[PDB]
RNA sequence: AUGAUGUCAUACUUAUCCUGUCCCUUUUUUUUCCA
């Protein structure tokens, strides 16, 4: 079917990927020409041996850098225990006070370089988080007055494995599993189901053959704790037989048996072998999440169940969309596993509810007061609202004073620092209350132990795209139905617990809906759609889909990619199209890279192209230091907007030698700048593939704002007497209020989001010139219309 | 002491310990604990400041030996308003004093 | 820098705590310092730029204060410099005190 | 003056730096004596075993090393460094442990910046700092 | 930095004005400078080193 | 001898305003001769 015509475009670019390396590096070796007196020698001679000599030293302390790594790395976990001899103690012993003589043999030179810069310098005219321990000995400096067990190990192991709800499961099913091709393993958290079913798959000798087992995961770290613990139990290093591969992360060796990736790891194992010759087992976990990566893999394994009968697929879920899931998979069996720990009370209001943060506020209040011992973990909509509430806690706390006991209120998002995210891991202290404030990220991927009751707003902040005229609006939502059920599933982990919903019985059973929209349907697609033009789906209307998309939004999906040129005037790839569609990020972006060969500006829109990857986090704005942060902030807006702001700043954080306390003196969070640097590092990874030649705009800003201009020239403003209109669709957007030209306003603007918040915003913008738009996209942009 | 062997237990200091020594001390416990220990660790200099303060102000300051967020509070004074009404006689002999009674409010418990 | 800002602009609030009948010098002032309050980096700029560039001054102007068995001067010096010097001041501090300009007999000392 | 004192400064800084500098090269060459001597005492049952393992280990190290400075120009440095920090990775990997801090019903009970004094001021009634009742 | 010290030396010669009494300040120091503290304390150093002697 | 109608500007009154409009949930993506 569709499936191997795609095979057969695909097998084809890839020769024709290869041939055009190939070719690429023949050209390149012809265009650099290779044209490799006794006094002469004997001049030359001294000075290649002085060069030999420097790059020798650095060379050969990088050999003493190899083997001083090399002797406390291999020491590590052979001498502390064995029984060993002579030979190799005398080593250990050489080897440590060896390295410990270069240390200090180090430490001389540089003890004597600060000592001797340490003196008094008469000048000369020529025209970590510890500020309160700098604040603690203030005070004490004021206040002076002088004048085998590993076996025991895994037994443990295996006996909690015995009490999984799977374990006496074992049998049953891998025979179910024997039997049938396609099976549906319906099953709740806790089960064991990502944990011990790759492993029983592994005691089957599904891994003979040369084969592999494959789990993915909808998120990178969650693939790491799974794979961790089922290592811990595998009793192996993680990273060789059972391993992990995610972004920037491999941890997987030819050993590899069990390998854990997410949804997004295995499409792109897609792009390296279409038939998962060697994987026996694709298990995919949780499908549930909606992911778009979730709903390509579903139609592409489907296709391949139908090509690969030995082939083995196994789509593990929680909840009850095993319907419509056996359905697109022409009717799975369906088996069940019992999994849920401990009984869980739900309570409802009494009658709806009218202003529900006060009645977070009040029930975490009573609840704290009169409760037995406990944790607490309740949900809002997010950071705003989160910190809101935390005041309302801490208020209460102020007034109520000692006739409370210790409310350690936490609040959680994604955004917040991660040491205050670690913040809310440790185990209570003894006698305290610990109530968590979080977001839904808390719902999935966040298990923290302890927590006996849990709050349900009803609600959540939904993304809601209606194409018709591109707006993506954060909206509030009531929660879906699947959505209370885990929010009160969420608990019970550790003891009978409860989940008290702000609203009705009467509301949920009435008035909730079962499953939040497939995303499929509500996101913005062009990066899939970009994806699946890559493999050579030409007919993209009667593609297997399980949830098809409205054919408006992919009209308006390919009538973008037209525009930017990805395709041709019938709609199919041109070269620009596939090497822009291999770039793992929006085409917007990547046709602004594209752009910055032709303007020169390479590193500049390398570094913003990193910089909008991760950007909604870059900048931390605490209540408590609200005008050192918008201080330290200030500091760097330049003029032209601030997507070179970022450039700036990552500019002057890989000035710092990438340091940490550089962001943290100046208000930015670190997570973000390391995450866009790993992202830069990697289009650079990609950059040779691409064709991309490394130039730098040499200051001149006026080729990056052109480069963003071929990037966004549909992300664009113009100024109207009654607000700031766009240029196509002339309906009325509004400036952020963090944006380094806030109230600059520029008569030509161009942006990057589009969302209608409170009111409707652009984010990240800058001033643009209109002649660009003529100068780039003169067949999209005309004069008429500027 | 207790904070070195709550590094060593690396247990908390919970507010058991602190609180038989909440007003003790010169700068004062309470100190340790204010809300801007973090922009009042910058401030050097400010006794040599309070002093100079007077060539700039035309008003004598009775306290220029001193600053309440640095060096605490160095005097309690509430005691002396519950004795002071236990020796002019108590409310009672206090109001006889007074127009109290010519208000006819029902006691003195709400007069603001 | 913000943090000696809020320092300086403290201390020179700390004259109209009373916010009195004060005149149009003062109300000049009170401006001042809530515009530096609010954009906390014109302010430095301008700060740095006055400790680079400038040497040459407004007239400062004097009374006396009667403490009826001697008399104090007090000065008066105009709202822009006051902000400049009370900036410079907290820096000067501070710097001294980090590095140990002053040997510990010098004693109108932060320490007791 | 201040010409003659600069450059006695800087004259009697560079005096005792180079003297210093001695001393160092002497400590050094102390510290020679102590290497020579360390792999002197150095060269004169799991030992076998763990041995072998050594070779092993490190032996496929040089490999891996080797060949990830090849394919990628520093994928030792893609792969080795960066893998260890970063936070839900490291609560993965089961990573323990990765100051004086106490419970916080103490703090925050008071708040400000300026003393209570008013600034000279005294007129206003700040005797007793709690209402009588 | 010489420029500090220019600026805190050029700040103290001022013009010193009373009712309708002007004259320029060239010999003492003004105490009513928000840094004179500093002055006082820092000369009041060189002045302790002449009453007790650098070895002292 | 003062009717309202007013697109009349000014004069005036409330010692009436000048601070009192602003902020995004979740999250994944293959890489290539080192030297």
């Amino acid at each position: 079917d569709e499936w191997e015509r795609t095979e057969r475009e695909r097998l084809q670019d890839l020769e024709e990927r290869d041939a055009f390396a190939e070719r690429v590096r023949q050209r390149d070796k012809d265009r650099t020409r290779n044209v490799l007196a006794e006094e002469d020698r004997k001049a030359m001679v001294p000075e290649l041996r002085k060069k030999s000599r420097r790059e020798y030293l650095a060379k050969r302390e990088r050999e003493k850098l190899e083997d001083l790594e090399a002797e406390l790395a291999d020491e590590e976990f052979l001498f502390g225990d064995v029984e060993l001899s002579r030979h190799e103690r005398q080593e250990l012993k050489y080897k440590r006070r060896v390295r410990d003589l270069a240390r200090e043999y180090r430490a001389a030179g540089e003890q004597e370089k600060l000592e001797a810069t340490n003196r008094y310098h008469m000048p000369k005219e020529t025209r970590p988080g510890e500020e309160q321990r700098r604040w603690e000995e203030a005070r004490l400096g004021a206040a002076s007055l002088k004048f085998s067990t590993q076996a025991q190990q895994k037994e443990s192991i295996q006996a909690v494995r015995r009490s999984l709800p799977v374990f006496p499961f074992r049998e049953e099913l891998l025979a179910a599993i024997a039997n049938h091709q396609v099976l549906i393993i319906e099953g709740e958290t806790g089960s064991g189901k990502t944990t011990q079913i790759p492993q029983y798959l592994f005691e089957e000798g599904y891994t003979n053959k040369g084969m592999k087992i494959a789990c993915t995961q909808p998120r990178r770290v969650a693939a790491m704790s799974v794979a961790a613990r089922v290592a811990r139990e595998m009793g192996v290093k993680l990273g060789n037989e059972v391993g992990y591969s995610i972004r920037f992360e491999d941890c997987t060796s030819e050993r590899t048996v069990l390998r854990y990736m997410t949804d997004g790891m295995l499409l792109r194992e897609f792009l390296s072998e279409p038939d998962l010759a060697s994987y026996s087992v694709v298990m995919v976990d949780e499908a549930h999440e909606r992911t778009l990566h979730t709903d390509i893999l579903f139609g592409l394994i489907k296709d391949v169940a139908r090509f690969r009968p030995e082939l083995k697929v196994l789509v593990a879920s929680a909840t009850m969309d095993t319907a419509r899931f056996s359905t697109f998979f022409d009717d799975a069996p369906v088996f069940r596993i019992p999994g849920r720990r401990f009984p869980v009370d739900i309570f409802y209001t009494k009658a709806p509810e009218a202003d529900y943060l006060e009645a977070c506020v009040v029930s975490v209040l009573q609840i704290h007061v009169t409760q037995p011992p406990g944790d607490i973990l309740v949900f809002l909509t997010g950071q705003e609202e989160i910190e809101a509430a935390c005041e309302m806690l801490q208020d209460r706390c102020r007034r109520l004073g000692s006739k409370i006991r210790e409310l350690l209120v936490l609040p959680i998002y994604a955004n917040l620092p991660s040491d205050m995210q670690a913040r809310i891991f440790q185990p209570t202290p003894p006698g305290a209350r610990k109530v968590v404030v979080a977001t839904n990220i808390a719902e999935t991927s966040l298990t923290i132990e302890g927590i006996i009751y849990v709050l349900d707003p009803g609600f959540c902040k939904q993304k809601s795209y209606n194409p018709r005229t591109g707006m993506e609006s954060l909206t509030v939502t009531p929660c879906s139905k699947a959505s209370a059920n885990q929010r009160a599933g969420r608990a019970g982990r550790v003891a009978a617990g409860k989940c008290f919903r702000l609203y009705t019985a009467w509301a949920y059973q009435h008035e909730l809906e079962e499953t939040t929209v497939p995303e499929i349907q509500r996101t913005s697609l062009g990066n899939v759609v970009l994806l699946l033009k890559s493999l050579g789906i030409h007919d993209l209307m009667h593609f297997d889909f399980l949830d098809p998309p409205p054919y408006e939004t992919l009209l308006l999906a390919l009538e973008q990619l037209y525009a930017l040129g990805a395709l041709n005037h019938l709609g199919e790839l041109t070269t620009s199209g596939r090497k822009m569609a291999e770039l793992p990020v929006d085409p917007m972006l990547s046709k602004m890279i594209l752009a910055s060969e032709k303007y020169s500006c390479s590193e500049e829109i390398l570094t913003v192209a990193a910089m909008l990857s991760v950007n909604n986090s870059i900048f931390y704005r605490p209540k408590d230091k609200v005008v050192h942060a918008d201080n330290a902030r200030v500091n760097f807006f330049l003029p032209g907007g601030d997507h070179l702001v970022l450039l700036n700043v990552y500019t002057q954080w890989a000035e710092s030698g990438y340091s940490s306390q550089w962001c943290y003196e100046n208000f930015v969070q670190f997570r973000s700048m390391r995450r866009a640097r790993d992202v830069r590092e990697q289009l650079e990874g990609l950059l040779e593939r691409v064709e991309v030649g490394l130039s730098s705009c040499q200051g001149d800003y006026i080729r990056v704002r052109k480069a963003i201009t071929a990037g966004y020239f549909y992300h664009t403003a113009r100024l109207t007497r009654s607000g700031y209109r766009t240029v196509k669709q002339q309906q009325t957007v509004f400036i952020h209020p963090n944006s380094s030209l806030f109230e600059q306003q520029p008569r030509w603007l161009l942006y990057h989001e589009l969302v209608l918040t409170t009111k409707e915003f652009m984010r990240q913008v800058l001033e643009i010139e209109s002649s660009w738009l003529l100068e780039v996209a003169p067949h999209y942009y005309k004069a008429k219309e500027l | 002491l207790k904070r070195q062997e709550a590094i060593a237990q690396n247990r908390r200091l919970t507010l058991e310990d602190l609180e038989d020594s909440w007003d003790r001390g010169i700068p004062r416990i309470n100190t340790l604990f204010q809300k801007d220990r973090h922009t009042l660790a910058y401030d050097k200099g400010w006794r040599v400041r309070t002093d100079f303060k007077q060539y700039q102000v035309l008003k004598q300051n009775p306290f220029w030996w001193t600053h309440q967020r640095h060096d605490g509070k160095l005097w309690n004074l509430n005691n002396y308003r519950t004795d002071m009404i236990q020796a002019l006689g108590g409310v009672e002999g206090i109001l006889e004093h007074t127009l109290f009674k010519g208000t006819y409010f029902p006691t003195w418990e709400g007069l603001f | 820098d913000t943090k000696l800002l809020i320092l300086a602009l403290e201390r020179l609030k700390e004259a109209y705590s009373v916010k009195s009948r004060l005149n149009q010098s003062q109300r000049e002032e009170l401006g001042l310092i809530e515009q530096a309050y609010d954009n906390p980096h014109e302010a430095l700029s301008r700060i740095k730029r006055h400790l680079l560039t400038q040497r040459a001054f407004k007239e400062v102007g004097i009374e006396f204060m009667d403490l009826y068995s001697h008399l104090v001067p007090v000065y008066d010096v105009e709202p822009l410099e006051k902000i400049t010097d009370a900036y410079l001041d907290q820096y000067l501090w501070y710097e001294a005190d980090k590095r140990r300009l002053f040997p510990p007999w010098i004693k109108p000392a932060d320490t007791e | 003056a201040d010409r003659k004192a600069r450059e006695a400064v800087e004259m009697r800084a560079q005096v005792e730096r180079k003297m210093a500098q001695k001393e160092k090269e002497k400590h050094e060459e102390k510290l020679r004596e102590m290497a020579q001597k360390a792999r002197e005492r150095r060269a004169g049952d799991g030992e076998a075993r763990e041995r072998d393992e050594i070779r092993h280990d490190r032996r496929k190290e040089r490999q891996h090393d080797r060949n990830l400075s090849r394919a990628a120009p520093d994928k030792r440095s893609k792969l080795q460094r960066n893998e260890n920090r970063d936070i839900s990775e490291v609560i993965a990997l089961g990573v323990p442990n990765p100051e004086v801090q106490y419970d916080q019903r103490l703090f925050n009970q008071s708040k400000g910046m300026d003393s209570g004094f008013a600034g000279g001021e005294d007129e206003i009634y700040n005797v007793y700092d709690q209402a009588w009742r | 930095d010489h420029n500090i010290a220019d600026y805190m030396t050029a700040k103290n010669n001022v013009v010193i004005n009373y009712k309708d009494m002007n004259h320029t300040n060239s010999y003492g120091i003004i105490r009513g400078l928000q840094f004179a503290s500093f002055i006082v304390q820092y000369y009041g150093l060189v002045m302790d080193l002449l009453v007790l002697g650098l070895h002292r």
